[PDB]
RNA sequence: CGCUGCUGCAGUUGAAACGCCCGUAGUUGGCCCCCCGCCGCCACGAGGAAACGGGAGCGCUCCAGGCAGGCCCGUUGGCCC
RNA sequence: GCGAAGGCCGGGGGCUAGAAGGCGAUCAGACACCACCGUAUUCCCGGCCGUAAACGGUGCCGCCCCGCGGCCGGCGCGCGCGUCCCGCCGGCCGCCCAGGGAAACCGGGAGGCUCCGGGCUCUGGGGGGAGUAUGGCCGCAAGGCUGAAACUUGAAGGCAUU
């Protein structure tokens, strides 16, 4: 990722996360944006497995209210929780 | 500024409405903008209703009601307190209050 | 639900207008129907507005309507 | 949008994807072409010839069953309308409003509809004259329209 | 209605002016 | 009347991205819109585009990955000299390195960067960044 | 320094470091101390001060409005606004707000890609009231081509090359400065093909 | 993972019956309509919601950092029982404007993730949570705005028995998913949660 | 001065949508055939005055200049418009 | 070609209101408002006129565009089945998330526009002078349509807030 310089080393600086659902860069002042994590579980003795898939949703997505449907959809297509 | 979306009138899909006159002022007012409060009252006041009801020699006749649609011009309505000047916030309310 | 486009729901497509659809298609069909006098089946449009006469009883079997043609005599159902 | 009105409506006809003849239908191209020819003997207009084939016979689409449209069948037999039906139907309407106007001189609304209908007859005639489906000599006037119908 | 009253005043001047031009033809 | 098919298609593409949807349907299919989508797909702005056969004028379902900011059409198709393919770049797109103007040329409908190397000039179809 | 917000505690702790990692997580900063901890820059300039009045039974009541732009000379810009009955107090509120809204600037190349980033990363657009601003990437020799107020914001930003176009009542400094700030603030949310690749313990607020 | 005889659990809860107005965002969770007008949710979709809220819940490391809010009087006993089982801070009645955006608010708080009983009267909590990057998880009936609500749980929210039960099913799973309590076994009847 | 707006203005209330409808010029036209004929189009050609402008070389003491100069490409005075 | 009202012309008609006129009360003065009487008018037929805050102060055709309603006219679906229910198309609308805008607000646009280019017409370019002068065309007239300049001036105006 990053804006590479002619020498082949990224110059840029901080790299913003992109919202999982709509791929709009989460901006520095996107205070509304949140990045919750869903816990994978074992077959039986369901327990936190020490690794959480990480999912980001920007505030514009949040305002639409689409995050809840997109979040459910995101797990089912990606498997993971659903 | 435009005070009301309605424009003070209920004209929708029309260019002209039938004129009516203020009952008090006699100003010609398009039917859409008239205040139009219908009233169903009693032929005599309640204070006289008891005495008239006792007076009648007929077996079961109630004081017969009077039905009139009062239509008022805007000025006649605000002066006679039929309608009140409200705040920009409450101006939107449409339900008959009180 | 992951329901998407290019492969859409048939029931959902029917409710949508014939031309506002991925493929604009007829909303009308042909009807196999059987008259009281004659047991042979006459194929008729579902929305015939034309006066249509039975091949048997002289009177027309088609009553024209705003949508689907109503019938006056005996009725069969579902053309095959 | 309607040419002469501020009205928007869509009530079209949706031809099927299949351009091939239906299985239940038992009419050969000659069988329906014969019906088209006898319907021309009755004088029925091609819009009605197409409707009659659709409902009394089961040929909902003529071009699917045959290889050509009703007027192509007629033109091959040289039995097509001399004045294309669309113009002719407008001309009937223009004379019908004009007849009513002769009795009533105060129907300004009726007069207005005449200007719109007449304007279509002129517009369709210029296209028909350019295509040569109409003789170039043809002119729709108005007073002489009664004879033209 | 000062605009409607200005137009009427303009008209009663233009008619006077039109009369004056007519005296000299 | 529907004079510019491309404009309607590209505004629908950009409106669907602004809400954020995975598939959009374009009401009229034109071989020029199909080529425009292809140039964008090769560059990676968009994904698969599917042309449903209406048997009338056809439709297109374009899959949106979410990376397109503004895609537009310059109407009238104006005539761009080769010594002006650079003038259009600064007026229309953001940064010389990012963004693509498609211009039709006798050689074909190609992005400006390719045309600039070929030393050719054509007629602009539209800007996708 | 007494920290209050989780970030304020972590910054003093050294658990959370570099403003760039708080901007990545897009979190608000509620204490100017966090900006002071990150930046030991010895640049803060008050861009104009304006007297404002409210008619009352007495008459006009004068308060002053001050706008201060503070910028680490390269990569982060902050513009802040504040009010009070005396100008000095208002300048403090505006300057503490200016730090409490310090934002990153992407800074890319006009096309001379080689060493240091010299220009805005793409066309930058900002709108405050009527004022609408466009910052255009420019060749290295060509400098900051802008009006003296919007040029100060660009120096404090450290964008060496920029062609700026300002349209509106640009005479309103609050709006002109705001519009350039808005353009620079959104520089880090526009997708470019170089950020098209994809990607809990790493999270900044995960620390608990 | 719906079990056997919900008739004495979620169907006894009346969690399925929702409201007479349906939001577009709640259409998937809802199924059929009764002639009187009520819309009835689908219970396995609510099980897939119960475990899903639990997944975000077992992600946060300190449960007291997670908070839970309600303004509904019937809700008070339920949130408190949820506070007794999982150790999560309570926010009874008014959330208080500026609780999350004013340091000078005497109770300035910063919950890692928020839980709101409904977007009907616990709406301020969802608005403020947006300003400070705080996720929102909420139980929702059919007429529910999902604006700023990151995850939603179809939940009657009308019956006190339904509000309490939703929480008991939710509370059991988060303890079972952390593993702190046993899982997949034969405990309190949610009647303690309901008031 | 984007207060003339091709780029690039504005017209609900700041100035400004004709009261409406038909309508000729004018302007604008859905999708559609891979292969050429004429277009426009675009690329590069020739061929076209210098001055000027841009530009090569050159210390008029610097300079505005001027084509000079140095034992020298066929020493220059190119080349672009 | 049509085009409210007022007006005009040649006839009919003439109840009601009622420009003008007259009048009683006012008030410093009202000749005005208010009361009373009242001519043109109102109304009809045959022509003129060509104007209105002729308004949604929003040209026309085309596209996508977010929910939740009401009404309206067709059409179809379900069910035992009722002017029920769900849709579809077309019209009238309310509220509105984004989006936009100087805001008011608009969102069936005033959105998809400084990130500025779907097509066509019309109009504006600080305030006045002035919609005047003059010429033209048109009308019986009233006037309509077109339409300046000399000259004067630092604001006029929009929408918000105390």
């Amino acid at each position: 990722i990053g804006m590479k310089n002619s020498s082949g080393v990224v110059v840029d600086a901080y790299i913003p996360r992109k919202c999982s659902a709509t791929n709009r860069l989460i901006g520095p002042k996107d205070h509304a944006a949140v990045q919750l994590s869903v816990a994978r579980v074992n077959d039986k003795g369901k327990m936190i497995e020490n690794n959480y898939v990480t999912f980001a949703f920007c505030g514009a997505i949040r305002s639409r209210g689409g995050v809840d449907s997109a979040f459910m959809l995101l797990a089912q297509e990606h498997g993971l929780m659903e | 500024p435009v005070k009301r979306r309605n424009n003070g009138r209920s004209k929708y899909n029309c260019g002209h409405t039938n004129i009516v006159r203020c009952q008090n002022c006699h100003r010609c007012v398009p039917k859409d903008k008239v205040i139009k409060r219908f009233t169903i009252r009693n032929i005599v006041d309640n204070t006289i209703a008891d005495d008239v009801l006792n007076a009648c020699v007929i077996q079961g006749f109630a004081i017969p009601k009077l039905y009139n649609k009062v239509q008022y011009c805007v000025s006649c309505s605000i002066h006679n307190h039929i309608v009140r000047v409200r705040s920009r916030e409450d101006r939107k309310i449409r339900t008959p209050p009180k | 639900m992951n329901v998407d486009l290019l492969y859409p729901d048939p029931v959902e497509e029917q409710r949508k207008h014939k031309l506002k659809r991925l493929v604009q298609g007829p909303n009308s069909y042909f009807l196999e129907i059987k008259c009281a006098g004659c047991q042979d089946i006459v194929v008729v449009y579902s929305h015939a507005n034309t006066p249509v006469f039975c091949p048997g009883c002289t009177s027309q079997i088609s009553i024209p309507t705003g949508g689907k043609c109503a019938f006056t005599s005996q009725v069969e159902r579902y053309r095959q | 949008g309607r040419m002469h009105s501020k009205g928007k409506g869509i009530s079209r006809s949706a031809i099927p994807y299949t351009r091939a003849p239906a299985p239940w239908n038992k009419y050969t191209p000659e069988d329906v072409c014969e019906q088209i020819c006898k319907l021309a003997k009755k004088g029925t207009p091609p819009s009605r010839i197409g409707l009659i084939l659709r409902d009394q016979f089961a040929i909902g689409q003529v071009k699917n069953v045959t290889g050509s449209k009703i007027v192509r069948i007629l033109k091959a037999k040289g039995l097509a309308p001399e004045i294309p039906e669309d113009l002719y139907c407008m001309i009937k309407k223009a004379v019908a409003i004009r007849k009513h106007l002769e009795r009533s001189r105060r129907d300004k609304d009726s007069k207005f509809r005449l200007i719109l209908v007449e304007s279509r007859i002129h517009r369709l005639a210029r296209y028909y004259r350019q295509a040569r489906r109409l003789p170039p000599t043809f002119r729709y006037k108005s007073d002489q329209a009664a004879a033209l119908l | 209605m000062r605009a409607k009253w200005a137009k009427k005043r303009m008209r009663k001047l233009k008619r006077k002016r039109r009369h004056m031009k007519a005296r000299s033809k | 009347v529907r004079i510019n098919v491309l404009r309607d298609a590209l505004k629908s593409i950009c409106n669907a991205q602004r809400i954020g949807k995975k598939q959009v349907i374009v009401r009229p299919s034109s071989k020029v819109i199909i080529e425009f989508l292809q140039l964008m797909q090769k560059n990676g702005y968009i994904s698969d585009f599917a042309v449903v056969d209406n048997h009338r004028s056809n439709r297109i379902v374009v899959n949106l990955i979410g990376r397109l900011n503004k895609a537009g059409v310059i109407s009238p198709r104006f005539d761009i000299p080769a010594n002006d393919i650079e003038k259009w770049v600064v007026n229309l797109l953001p940064s010389r390195l990012f963004g693509h103007i498609i211009l039709t040329t006798s050689q074909g409908i190609m992005d400006h960067i390719e045309a600039q190397h070929r030393q050719i000039g054509g007629k602009v179809i539209g800007y996708f960044y | 320094w007494h920290p209050s917000t989780k970030l304020g505690r972590l910054v003093k702790a050294g658990k959370i470091e570099s403003l760039y990692d708080i901007f990545k997580y897009s979190l608000p900063i509620k204490e100017t101390e966090i900006i002071d901890y990150f930046f030991p820059k010895s640049a803060e300039e008050v861009c104009n001060i304006m007297s404002v009045q409210k008619q009352t039974t007495a008459g006009q009541r004068t308060r002053f409005r001050a706008h201060v732009i503070v910028g680490n000379r390269d990569g982060f810009i902050g513009y802040g606004a504040g009010v009070s009955k005396e100008v000095a107090n208002a300048i403090k509120k505006a300057a503490k707000n200016a730090r409490l809204n310090i934002v990153p600037v992407r800074r890319g190349f006009w096309g001379g890609k080689l060493g240091d980033p010299h220009t805005v990363s793409s066309k930058l657009s900002g709108k405050c009231g009527s004022v609408r601003v466009r910052l255009i990437p420019a060749p290295r020799g060509a400098g900051i081509v802008a009006s003296p107020t919007v040029a100060k914001v660009l120096e404090f930003a450290g964008v060496s090359d920029v062609f700026t176009r300002q349209s509106g009542h640009s005479r309103t400094l609050m709006n002109s400065v705001g519009a350039v700030y808005n353009a620079l603030k959104s520089s880090y949310s526009i997708l470019t093909p170089d950020l098209w690749k994809k990607e809990h313990v790493q999270d900044i607020r995960t620390m608990s | 993972q719906l079990k056997e005889a919900d008739v004495k659990k979620m169907l006894v809860a009346t969690t399925h019956l929702g409201v007479r107005n349906i939001d577009r965002r709640m259409q998937f969770y809802i199924f059929d309509r009764q002639k009187d007008g009520t819309f009835v949710f689908n219970l396995q979709k609510v099980w897939a919601k119960i475990v899903f809220a639990a997944r975000i819940l077992v992600t946060i490391d300190d449960p007291a950092e997670i908070a839970v809010v309600a303004n509904r009087p019937d809700a008070q006993r339920a949130i408190l029982k949820f506070c007794k089982y999982t150790h999560a801070t309570a926010f009874p009645g008014r959330f208080i404007p500026g609780n999350f955006t004013n340091r000078m608010n005497p109770n300035y708080c910063e919950p890692r993730l928020l839980l709101v009983n409904d977007p009907v009267v616990d709406r301020q909590a969802i608005l403020e949570a947006s300003y400070v990057n705080i996720p929102t998880i909420s139980l929702c009936n059919s007429d529910a705005n999902l604006k700023f609500i990151d995850v939603a749980i179809p939940c009657n929210n009308k019956t006190p028995m339904s509000i309490g039960l939703i929480y008991w099913l939710l509370a059991r799973e988060v303890l079972r998913l952390k593993g702190s309590i046993s899982r997949t076994e034969e405990d309190v009847k949610p009647d303690l949660f309901v008031a």
